[PDB]
């Protein structure tokens, strides 16, 4: 059913998503049962610049590999499933706050929960058919900074109408400006 | 370790759940293998290798392009010319012919009779699928003959009276199991 | 009763059939004389789609009288 891809919070459009997974869940046989465990949290709407949204779906942590199994195809199918339309598939991470001086501590803060951690790795899953060889960061005579992320040239041809759209959903998501550069 | 045993039996479950629908899997056939057999069988015997082509929808627009581009000459080709210039000039030959595309704009499957205009202005200025009429008044402004292939059906020509090179490309429904996709042929 | 098919193509096809004949066994007879599957064919009288389950001449669909064939193709 649509109710069971979907985890907790029901709209429209997830179930529409969940529609088109069931569908794609019940053909192509060579496919079927890698899919099946999986459920995604939650949906989200990016506009672009270019003007075609995004679909950001946010998923589990610990089921990120099953989708990183079977990703290029069901986002093939994905984006001809919905006309103008990106789709990205995205873990919904916890941040916890820096512990101050006057706040209480609960327990030990991992590593992986900082802000800038969680930052890196929703930049790595934007991008993750190609692999990141470099990262630089701009600072501007303004004061403003824009980080520019190396591509490695390999099976760029998945991602590269889609860059603006990773830059719009990254501004969105986490505030910072970032430039996408193949080195060749 | 409660946690640990809790973590171990979720992922026992969801393998167990896997494997299970992993049976059904194997006992359900793959029309998408066939439809793959059928298709390089009928490669085989064309003898032009298939090209890929793009998802999103505009694959329809980009192949006819692509295979025009192959097709016709590099002086009567334009660089200037587009997937999205292709749907402008087939929503002008349908605004050429208006009687006509308003009988094709009418659709037994969309159980409503669409506008001619606003099919026009859909095909052009968004990335909905072309109509085979469309797509045929297309080839024939263009001049450049369609040769569509289908995997289990005949082959079908159409606005072969036009100057130009004939185009190739093949439309296949179970290659993608969401619906028919559209990809290009060249000459090998 | 013989009646004439225009197809996209720009191909007349001419059907013998009946005027108590169904529309999906003129899609079958279709199939039979051009190799159209019937799930990918629209068959149009007068400005008008035919509808499936549904007799020949209800919509004054006489001898030597021309429909339309279009045939759908949507792939993207």
């Amino acid at each position: 059913p649509q109710a069971k891809i979907l985890s907790q919070a029901p709209t429209e459009l997830e179930l529409q998503v969940a529609q088109a997974f069931v569908e794609l869940e019940n053909s192509s046989p060579e496919l079927k049962a890698e899919l099946r465990p999986l459920q995604f949290k939650s949906i989200r709407e990016i506009d672009v610049a270019g003007g075609k949204k995004a679909l950001a779906i946010f998923v589990p942590v610990p089921s990120l590999a099953g989708f990183h199994k079977v990703q290029t195809k069901l986002t093939r199918e994905l984006e001809k499933k919905f006309q103008d339309r990106h789709v990205i598939f995205l873990a919904e991470r916890r941040i916890l706050p820096k512990p101050s001086r006057t706040s209480r501590q609960v327990q030990k803060r991992p590593r992986s929960r900082t802000l800038t951690a969680v930052h890196d790795k929703i930049l790595e899953d934007l991008v993750f058919p190609t692999e990141i060889v470099g990262k630089r960061v701009r600072y501007l005579v303004g004061g403003n900074k824009i980080q520019k992320v190396l591509l490695d040239s390999k099976d760029v041809q998945q991602i590269d109408y889609k860059l603006e759209s990773f830059q719009a959903v990254y501004n969105k998501l986490t505030g910072k400006q970032i430039v996408f550069e193949i080195p060749s | 370790n409660r946690q640990k045993e809790r973590l171990a039996k979720r992922d026992a479950a969801i393998a167990k759940m896997k494997e299970e629908a992993a049976l059904e899997a194997s006992k359900q056939p793959d029309l998408k293998k066939m439809e793959q057999e059928s298709i390089d069988q009928l490669c085989e015997l064309k003898k032009l290798k298939q090209f890929d082509i793009q998802p999103d929808g505009h694959s329809l627009f980009a192949s006819i392009l692509d295979q025009l581009k192959l097709r016709h000459d590099p002086k009567k080709l334009d660089q200037d010319m587009d997937v999205m210039k292709l749907r402008w000039l087939s929503c002008n030959y349908v605004q050429e012919h208006r009687d006509d595309f308003i009988p094709y704009l009418f659709d037994e499957e969309t159980m409503k009779m669409k506008d001619i205009d606003e099919y026009t202005k859909e095909m052009e200025h968004t990335a909905q699928w072309g109509g085979e009429i469309e797509i045929l008044a297309l080839s024939h402004v263009f001049d450049c003959p369609i040769s569509i292939l289908m995997s289990g059906r005949p082959i079908q020509v159409y606005n072969e009276c036009g100057k130009n090179p004939e185009l190739k490309l093949v439309y296949y429904k179970h290659s993608y199991a969401l619906g028919e996709h559209y990809n290009s042929l060249h000459d090998s | 009763m013989q009646i004439f098919v225009k197809t996209l193509t720009g191909k007349t096809i001419t059907l013998e059939v009946e005027p108590s004949d169904t529309i999906e066994n003129v899609k079958a007879k279709i199939q039979d004389k051009e190799g159209i599957p019937p799930d990918q064919q629209r068959l149009i009288f007068a400005g008008k789609q035919l509808e499936d389950g549904r007799t020949l001449s209800d919509y004054n669909i006489q001898k030597e009288s021309t429909l339309h064939l279009v045939l759908r193709l949507r792939g993207g």
